[PDB]
C-alpha cells in the first residue's frame, strides 16, 4: 500500500496514544486531589445516616 | 366542685397556648456543612476504552 496509507494511519495512532497519555496523567492528578480534599464523587468514605436518629419527645427533657 | 379524673382521663396528651416565641434553634446548632458537589450528565463512552496499559479498548 502507498506511503500515505501507513503515514495517515500512524498519526492517528499517535493522536489516540497522546489523548490517552495526558488522560492518564490527569487521572493521577484527579485521583490524588479527590483523595485529599474529598469534595467530589469518589473516594468519599461512608458516614452515619441521619434517618436513624429520633426526634420525638423523650422521657426526660433537654435530651 | 371537683371530680376525680377517670382512669386514663388525666393521661391523654393535651394542648396549650403559650405566647412565647418558638425556639427556632433549641440546640443552638451552627451552620450545617454544605453538601457534596452534585454531579450530573449522561454517560458518554469512556475515552479510548479502559486506557489501562496497552489495552486498546
Amino acid at each position: 500500500d502507498g506511503p500515505e496509507k501507513n503515514y495517515e494511519k500512524t498519526m492517528a495512532i499517535l493522536q489516540i496514544e497522546a489523548e490517552k497519555a495526558e488522560l492518564r496523567l490527569k487521572e493521577l492528578e484527579v485521583r490524588r486531589l479527590m483523595r485529599a480534599r474529598g469534595d467530589g464523587p469518589w473516594y468519599q468514605y461512608p458516614t452515619i445516616d441521619k434517618a436513624l436518629i429520633d426526634h420525638s419527645p423523650k422521657t426526660t427533657p433537654d435530651n | 366542685g371537683w371530680v376525680r379524673p377517670d382512669l386514663g382521663e388525666l393521661s391523654k396528651v393535651t394542648k396549650v397556648k403559650t405566647d412565647r416565641p418558638l425556639p427556632e434553634n433549641p440546640y443552638h446548632s451552627r451552620a450545617r456543612p454544605e453538601p457534596n458537589p452534585e454531579a450530573e450528565g449522561d454517560l458518554k463512552p469512556a475515552k479510548h476504552g479502559s486506557r489501562l496499559f496497552f489495552w486498546t479498548m
